[PDB]
This record gives structure tokens, C-alpha cells and sequence, in this order.
């Protein structure tokens, strides 16, 4: 099959800065 | 490939806003992404998805997407926001991301800075295996110019210079060298060595002989 | 406190083969896509790679074929297998989170050439204030490390960048600016470490 789009993980950036400081 | 278009220089008069501009065909349904990297430094991002700001970006940075454009502003601007500022996103497919070319930001009006200049004359353990070095070093100038000119005595010394092109220093100002090759006979024989650097129109000459 | 710690650049010669590491922690390391990214000499940044936490891969088209990204989500690594190098892929490399980099590690640097490493010859250049230096001639690659006192002298340090002779060495110069009166009482040592050449030598500088 094919792979998911590197973009279907945009919402990565958000969780991120919930979590961490910049 | 696909590829994100940006100038490769933009000047701001200080206090200023600054607008730095990245296309691409994929922008009107991609994120576009900020990255600014001082001299030395490892990117930092400031805008993520067109518009947001990560928390201690200064609220004088800001980005903004229409069409196939997006902009990152930087309002007031400072002599410390000098640095290449590259956008990011990813292509029509979705499957790859790229950085745009890069901006480089200038900011007007600083003042000159003439160079403070050093010059060492060689080693005796370098003299030793049969070389010389003769080593000018060029510091805290500005703008980024400057002409280097060797004599040997009072001549003009035309074979063996190699000069760095400027740097710029954390500080904002400029760093260069400039090496100069010899045999041991050709220092020793001369009364002395001078190494002259102009800056806007400004001579320093630092001078060395043989001891 | 996020820590990313890369290792496995250096010299190779083209067609080569290197595997770069990037050690994470601080974050929950399989909950996130990390990108690889490099920046070649001079020039701009450049997307290389990425992996998902699953495990999907993408990779930039200048190097499909040649790179793998890999990832252990057990010991929080990620890795970037190339292979078929070429000079165009010296750069110094970076790891970083999520598919947009937001914490980029400090680099690791691969140098693709044909020449061997040259270890440096270092030149003490001996002395209200008085300048002293240490010159770092005939090295190659890129980059070399100069210290003074062990760390312990900061103020007045320049070291500067380095210029590339007509002969592909590389020779660059460190200079300390101190008070004139300290030079009959202190001891100035330049420290300096070429990590290819895996040299480390100390060079005291004393008035002439």
C-alpha cells in the first residue's frame, strides 16, 4: 500500500509545544 | 522539484518593517513554516502553520499567507534581527518538504567600524622547518569591505598573499585574515614587513621585522 | 530538558558509506516524526529525510537510493544510513522533531572527498594590552577547535575563521587580546583539537 502524506503528521508541531517550550 | 522562491536580500531602515516573501504552487494548500539562522547558529523556528508563534518569538514577528504567498514580517526592526530567514513547507504531494533559498535581512544605518588590525611575524619553530608565516588579522570592521596590501620594506608584495573574504561576527560586524607566505631568507632579509588595510578609504598599517 | 546528541560524521572518500545518530531525550521519542536536514558550506538549509514514529519514510530526491532513515524507538535513536556518497553531500547534518524541525540538534559534519586528513602544525605567535595567538596551519578538513587555558580564558578570545589555501589545506589563526603587565606573570596555552586528524596538542605562547 501507500504511505501515508509527510503533512498527515502536521499536528505533531501543536502536540509538541503542549508538552515542550520552544 | 518543487521549490519555494525567495529574495535573497531585503534592508529595513531600523524601526521599520521588514517583508520577506516565499511562493510556491503548493503554498494556498500547505502550511508554509519560518526559520531564522544567525551567523554560526543553528536555525531557530519562528513561524509554524502560515501564522502561529512559537512562545518567545517577539510579537514583532509575524507570517502571513495569501495564494501562493507567504510573508514573514518583522515590524521595529533591529540591528539584532540581521540573520537569513528561510521559508519551509511541503510540495503539491504531500510526500516532501524544502526550504526556500534564503533571505538574508539588512539592517540600515549602523555606523562604520574601522578595523582593528594585528600583525605577528613568523615562528621560530616555524623558521625552523623552513617556512614563514606572516599573519594579519582584521576585526569589529563595518561594512563588510575591506583591501588588503602587503609590502615588503616599502614595496608592493604581489606573490604569495591569501586573504579570507569577510565574516560576519556575532556582533554584527566583520572578521577577515590575511596570510602571507615567505621563504626564511626573503623575511630575513628585508628590514621589515607590513601588512595595510583600507576600510572606507582609511589606511592602518601594522608593521614587523625580523628578531 | 529535550537533548538531541548526534554522532558518526567525518571524512569519507566518495562512494563511501556513513551512519549518523541522533540520541534523544527529554520527549516521548516514538510519538514524533524526526527530520533529518543539512546545510553544505556556505549555502542554504536543505530537507534530507524524515521518519514517523511508526515508521513511514520520505526522503528528499537528491538523496532517494543512496540514504536510509532508520529509527529505534527502544533506545530513542534515530539514523541516517548513506551510502554512495558524494562531494555534493557534505554538509553538516542536523536532526530535529516533527515533520516542521522545531528543536534542531547542534550538527555533525561529513566531509565526501578524495584527500586524506592533515592533522595541524600549530605556531605560537608570541606577544595597556598585548595581543598573542596561535597559528593553526595546514589542516584539512574542517573543523578544527581552539581553546585557550583550557576553557578557562574567554575574554579577549577571536579566533577566526579559517582561509582555504590554493594548496586545499586549510590554515586558520586564534588571537587573545590581555593586559600588557600579565605577560611576565601568566601562562598562555592554546589548546587545539582536529577531530579527523584526532589531534589534540597544546601550544604555551610566550614573549619572544
Amino acid at each position: 500500500p501507500l504511505q501515508p502524506e509527510l503533512d498527515s503528521f502536521k499536528e505533531e508541531l501543536d502536540k509538541y509545544f503542549k508538552n515542550h517550550t520552544s | 522539484s518543487y521549490e519555494l522562491t525567495q529574495p535573497p536580500s531585503v534592508s529595513v531602515s531600523p524601526g521599520q518593517t521588514a517583508r520577506i516573501t516565499c511562493s510556491g504552487d503548493a503554498l494556498p494548500k500547505r502550511y508554509a513554516y519560518w526559520y531564522q539562522q544567525k551567523s554560526g547558529q543553528a536555525p531557530i523556528l519562528v513561524i509554524y502553520e502560515d501564522k502561529k508563534r512559537p512562545s518567545g518569538i517577539p510579537e514583532r514577528l509575524s507570517g502571513s499567507k495569501s495564494g501562493t504567498v507567504a510573508t514573514l514580517t518583522i515590524s521595529g526592526a533591529q540591528v539584532e534581527d540581521e540573520a537569513d530567514y528561510y521559508c519551509y513547507s511541503t510540495d503539491s504531494s504531500g510526500n516532501h518538504a524544502v526550504f526556500g533559498g534564503g533571505t538574508q535581512l539588512t539592517v540600515l544605518g549602523q555606523p562604520k567600524a574601522a578595523p582593528s588590525v594585528t600583525l605577528f611575524p613568523p615562528s621560530s619553530e616555524e623558521l625552523q622547518a623552513n617556512k614563514a608565516t606572516l599573519v594579519c588579522l582584521i576585526s569589529d570592521f563595518y561594512p563588510g569591505a575591506v583591501t588588503v596590501a602587503w609590502k615588503a620594506d616599502s614595496s608592493p608584495v604581489k606573490a604569495g598573499v591569501e586573504t579570507t573574504t569577510p565574516s560576519k561576527q556575532s556582533n554584527n560586524k566583520y572578521a577577515a585574515s590575511s596570510y602571507l607566505s615567505l621563504t626564511p631568507e626573503q623575511w630575513k632579509s628585508h628590514k621589515s614587513y607590513s601588512c595595510q588595510v583600507t576600510h572606507e578609504g582609511s589606511t592602518v598599517e601594522k608593521t614587523v621585522a625580523p628578531t | 530538558e529535550v537533548q538531541l546528541l548526534e554522532s558518526g560524521g567525518g571524512l569519507v572518500q566518495p562512494g563511501g558509506s556513513l551512519r549518523l545518530s541522533c540520541a534523544a531525550s527529554g520527549f516521548t521519542f516514538s510519538s514524533y516524526v524526526m527530520t533529518w536536514a543539512r546545510q553544505a558550506p556556505g549555502k542554504g538549509l536543505e530537507w534530507v529525510s524524515a521518519i514517523s514514529g511508526t515508521g513511514y519514510t520520505y526522503y528528499a530526491d537528491s538523496v532517494k537510493g543512496r540514504f536510509t532513515v532508520s529509527r529505534d524507538n527502544s533506545k530513542n535513536t534515530l539514523f541516517l544510513q548513506m551510502s554512495s556518497l558524494r562531494a555534493e553531500d557534505t554538509a553538516v547534518y542536523y536532526c530535529a522533531i516533527t515533520m516542521a524541525p522545531v528543536v534542531w540538534g547542534q550538527g555533525t559534519t561529513v566531509t565526501v572527498s578524495s584527500a586524506s586528513t592533515k592533522g595541524p602544525s600549530v605556531f605560537p605567535l608570541a606577544p595597556g594590552t598585548a595581543a598573542l595567538g596561535c597559528l593553526v596551519k595546514d589542516y584539512f578538513p574542517e573543523p578544527v577547535t581552539v581553546s585557550w587555558n583550557s576553557g578557562a580564558l574567554t575574554s579577549g578570545v577571536h579566533t577566526f575563521p579559517a582561509v582555504l589555501q590554493s594548496s586545499g589545506l586549510y590554515s586558520l589563526s586564534s588571537v587573545v587580546t590581555v593586559p600588557s603587565s600579565s605577560l611576565g606573570t601568566q601562562t598562555y596555552i592554546c589548546n587545539v583539537n582536529h577531530k579527523p586528524s584526532n589531534t589534540k596538542v597544546d601550544k604555551r605562547v610566550e614573549p619572544k
